[PDB]
């Protein structure tokens, strides 16, 4: 359609809107209210219309949620008797599960050491008066831990790029032509990511306003890495780059909490932990198996020309970027987030009937 | 838009796994030959270690990233049982998947990436546990799990009965995914006789698309080695349709009463949990049972489905609507849910079986003679007649006008009793 083209939308899933909250069983108009310093108790208080009281759930891997406020960008966290706000650290406190009871009424619940054991919700002790939220391991027919939403208030997301096909390798016009640095870059996927995972100048507080969540965008292309005008008969050396730098890997590390393996997967922190899956689907990246992490590496490969006339040849090594984008679509990271494969390497040539190199061996540089 | 599921290169492909130490190309093997080595004892379940009659062996990912290790041959398992040998050893046996802990192993990459040499190894119980030769590199004997965890970067001579390599391969068998497209308009109707657009008819529009590990589908019409070499993963469709639920003549300035029924029967819920061990929540998001378990999150992404956030099951609907129409002439009333439609097929195409929910919270009308002509059908009372759950009870504030081809949505409207409060 147009509009039908919405129908998914119209019936929004959790992290898609911001939220009011009030225990179902309260006389007064009471909500749920988080405090202004970074760090203190979440509390019953008076409703009004402060950003203390509006709350954005962001959603996980396995369902779970991490409910993190307007005002300044803090979760909600598990402590001891009571639950507390602070700041998030991807700690296991930190992840709660919504279960909806009915249509209108939900509960939240925290879980221990134990998996299968001690779900417990959260629940005032008064309805009269404003109260810290405490656990019960009283959870069939009890309507005290009964949640709804007082007020639900749709975000505005950014616009994600279209999908492209494979970078195609490029095509060079004559003898003389070196040919192009780099190929079209190709978006091969996007994903959103909250606020609260990324690393940015602008306050928490001031993410959670206008731009709640951020995408990473992932794009391959070509880059070249020699080009030379092979006499017939005759061996050459070039030198091939791969990985990744020191100071890219930090960088993309210290951003999005992401780094990349060994195995070119993909190794994920504390903060983007409970994510990896939605991530990696949505970018079309796998994670990673292995413990080591990608370095930079400068190789030297033999190449021979078969043919008994001349050949321009450019060979190109697969490369892989990353970018950081604020709701508006500005980029965050100044320093380039990208992996050279050498194990993928596409070989231009002039005239294009002409054979393959003949790849010889393979040394490593010890600069 | 096309679809990518991502599955890795490993979970396309039967690989024979070889050891990376030894001199004689000795691997895992599905020889018929006891072991050869004295404190090595070999069975009928013992996945052996060979230079002959090698194992092509896929891995199927798991949501938490360890995988299930399945035989082309004959769709068996790998399995660590939980009886003991010498130096508290656990024998690796072939057994049928049931999805316990036992069956599932995760895979570490280590050695020098950088010069191609890499090599893995397989763990278990929080890698408290690695996957062995029993004592010999270049003979034949078994494979079993061991406590006893040595230095990787001195490959100290232990850890090289635990390291493997990729060789030969046979594919998997992928169906191909579809491309999406767009739900259409509530059909019109053409006039009065006009009875509308009945299911079986209905332009479908797909939504989503999951690959499903044969292991987890009950096909009874395949013998398990049939089903694992051509039928390595089947496909589960996701479609939408306007389903209609009454179609009628509304004589002018009459009120009528009209059954509405939606949701979905406890029959067809429970085949779907027969077959796949899934079936729908009451908020219309997917539920899994043990046995799929471990993929809910890998095929709720690619179905474009949600997963359900509560425990009550989806139910057969049945609501009583009184409409009354305020033209002066008689007219052709005709009213469509959403269905929520689930397809199983085969590698080559062919039907397995279809399962529908229909989701009366996305509802329209349509009418001949049409607008402007006519004047919309206005909703005068709601009662809800029979429904086995409480998930849902609210009916919608009377009285309420259902614009032509306007989709009413019952979260955005005014419900007894009052929701978001």
């Amino acid at each position: 359609m147009r509009n039908l083209d919405f129908i998914d939308s119209f019936i929004p899933t959790e992290g898609k809107y911001i939220r009011v909250m009030d225990f179902y069983n309260s006389e007064y108009p009471f909500c749920i209210h988080a405090p202004s310093a970074p760090n203190g108790d979440i509390m019953t208080e008076i409703c009004s219309r402060e950003n203390n009281q509006y709350f954005i759930f962001f959603p996980t891997d396995d369902g779970r949620v991490i409910i993190a406020n307007r005002h300044n960008g803090s979760v909600f966290t598990g402590e001891a008797t009571s639950v507390v706000s602070d700041i998030y650290t991807g700690s296991p406190l930190q992840f709660f599960r919504e279960v909806k009871r009915t249509m209108a009424t939900y509960y939240l619940a925290i879980q221990n050491p134990e998996s299968a054991t001690d779900v417990r919700a959260l629940e005032p002790h008064s309805h009269e008066l404003p109260s810290r939220l405490y656990y019960t391991n009283n959870i069939e027919n009890n309507s005290n831990i009964l949640i709804s939403n007082k007020e639900q208030i749709y975000l505005t997301l950014p616009s994600l790029p279209e999908n492209e096909q494979y970078p195609k390798t490029p095509v060079l016009s004559g003898i003389d032509d070196i040919g192009p640095n780099q190929s079209e870059k190709s978006i091969i996927g996007s994903t959103l990511i909250p606020c609260i995972m990324v690393s940015d100048f602008i306050s928490l507080g001031e993410r959670m306003k206008t731009t709640p969540y951020y995408y990473v965008k992932h794009t391959q292309y070509w880059q070249s890495m020699w080009s030379a005008l092979f006499p017939p008969g005759s061996k050459e050396t070039k030198t091939e780059k791969s990985g990744i730098t020191d100071t890219s890997q930090i960088s993309m590390t210290d951003g999005i909490n992401v780094s990349i393996g060994a195995d070119f997967g993909l190794r994920f922190g504390n903060k983007t932990f409970g994510i990896k899956g939605g991530f990696t689907y949505d970018t079309k990246t796998q994670i990673t198996n292995t413990s080591q992490l990608l370095i930079e590496t400068t190789y030297t490969r033999e190449y021979t020309n078969t043919e008994n006339f001349p050949v321009r040849y450019t060979g190109y090594v697969l490369a892989s970027e990353f970018t950081l984008h604020r709701s508006d679509g500005t980029q965050v990271n100044t320093i380039p987030w990208v992996a050279l494969n050498d194990n993928y390497t596409t070989i231009a040539r002039y005239p294009h009937f002409a054979s393959e190199p003949l790849l010889g061996n393979t040394k490593i540089i010890t600069d | 838009t096309s679809l990518n599921y991502n599955l890795p290169e490993i979970s396309k492909k039967f690989y024979n796994l070889k050891n990376k130490y030894s001199r004689n190309g000795y691997g895992l093997s599905k020889t018929e030959f006891p072991s050869s080595i004295e404190n090595c004892p070999s069975n009928e379940y013992s996945i052996m270690y060979d230079n002959k009659d090698p194992r092509f062996l896929i891995r199927f990912l798991l949501d938490d990233g360890r995988y299930i290790i399945a035989d082309r041959d004959d769709g068996e398992v790998f399995d660590e049982a939980p009886t003991y040998l010498d130096n508290n050893n656990h024998p690796i046996i072939s057994r049928h998947y049931t999805g316990e802990e036992r069956q599932k192993f995760e895979q570490v990459g280590s050695g020098d990436y950088i010069t191609g040499e890499q090599f893995f190894q397989f763990y278990t119980q929080n890698k408290t546990r690695v996957l062995s030769n029993c004592r010999a590199l270049d003979s034949r004997t078994i494979l079993l799990s061991t406590a006893k965890i040595f230095p990787i970067y001195p490959p100290a001579s232990e850890t090289q009965l635990t390291a493997f390599v990729n060789s030969s391969f046979y594919a998997a068998a992928i169906p191909q995914l579809p491309q999406t497209s767009l739900l259409e308009n509530i059909p019109e109707p053409t006039s009065l006789d006009d009875s509308g657009v009945l299911p079986k008819d209905a332009v479908r529009a797909v939504k989503g698309s999951a690959l499903l590990p044969c292991i987890i589908v009950h096909d009874p019409n395949l013998n398990n080695s049939d089903k694992m070499k051509f039928n390595t993963y089947y496909l589960l469709e996701y479609k939408e349709y306007w389903h209609q639920l009454w179609s009628q003549i509304i004589p002018a300035h009459q009120t009528v009463k009209i059954q509405e029924r939606t949701g979905i029967s406890e029959v067809v819920q429970n085949s779907m949990i027969e077959d796949l061990n899934m079936y729908i929540g009451a908020d219309f998001g997917m539920l899994f049972y043990f046995r799929s378990s471990g993929f809910k999150e890998q095929i709720t992404r690619g179905l474009n489905r949600p997963l359900s956030q509560t425990t009550t099951q989806l139910g057969e609907r049945v609501e009583e609507m009184e409409y009354y129409n305020s033209n002066d002439l008689d007219v052709r009333y005709v009213k469509y849910a959403l269905a929520r439609e689930f397809t199983l097929k085969r590698v080559n195409g062919e039907i397995v079986k279809n399962w529908v929910a229909v989701d009366y919270r996305l509802a329209g009308i349509q009418s001949y003679p049409n607008a402007p002509i006519t004047n919309p059908l206005t909703l005068t009372k709601h009662t809800i007649i029979r429904c086995e759950n409480s998930y849902d009870g609210h009916i919608f504030k009377t009285p309420l006008i259902f614009k032509n081809g306007e989709v009413i949505v019952k979260t955005n409207e005014e419900l007894i009793p009052k929701i978001n409060q």
